[PDB]
């Protein structure tokens, strides 16, 4: 996947390093939310199971 | 021991991120102030005329 | 005043050599010969200076200031210590 700390040089010249980093950060955001929201229903389920 | 050593590190990280993002907001500010430019950016050739990557 | 290596603002973050000046509690970089300069850190009295012993990269330092940071890389262990000491006297101004 893409490199960390994405700085302004690449952004303002419309580089392919930017062009691929923006491709991959959005796909990371869809994975992340799904796993957080799964971790959220599973931590819900854990309290229900504890209770 | 790990709860503390992870914790002391996370509070230095947050103060470090605060500062790094302060530093990044002010530089973000600066580009928009006076030096952003309106002309099209230039394709950058590399690997001389026989690879000529552009 | 002198040559240093820095990282670009492109998406790959590719390294590049520019000529840097420390003057009046400021660090600027020159963008062409005989043309206005651009500021790299707003003030040096508000900077800290990283001697980076656990980094992979060789002869590098990092200058971190309130509004702005910059990684930089020099050509010798002499030049690291001399650019780190110049910023460090500057941080005491």
């Amino acid at each position: 996947s893409m490199t960390v700390k994405l700085d302004f040089e690449e952004c303002l010249k419309d580089s392919p390093r930017f062009r691929a980093s923006i491709e991959l950060v959005e796909a990371e955001v869809s994975e992340l939310e799904t796993r957080l929201e799964k971790l959220l229903k599973l931590g819900t389920g854990l309290l229900e199971s504890g209770r | 021991q790990y709860r503390k050593e992870l914790g002391a590190q996370l509070h230095q990280l947050v103060l470090n991120s605060a500062r790094e993002k302060r530093d990044m907001e002010q530089r973000h500010v600066l580009l928009k102030q006076k030096e952003l430019g309106g002309e099209e950016p230039e394709p950058s050739l590399r690997e001389g005329p026989g690879g000529l990557v552009m | 005043e002198g040559h240093l290596f820095k990282r670009a603002s492109n998406a790959f973050k590719t390294w590049s050599r520019r000529w840097f000046t420390i003057q009046s509690n400021q660090l600027v970089y020159q963008k062409k010969y005989k043309d206005p300069v651009t500021v790299v850190v707003d003030d040096l009295r508000l900077c800290t200076v990283k001697l980076c012993p656990d980094s992979e990269r060789r002869f590098c330092f990092e200058v971190v200031s309130t509004s702005k940071s910059c990684l930089l890389q020099a050509d010798s262990e002499r030049l690291l210590q001399l650019w780190v000491s110049a910023v460090q006297s500057s941080i005491a101004s």
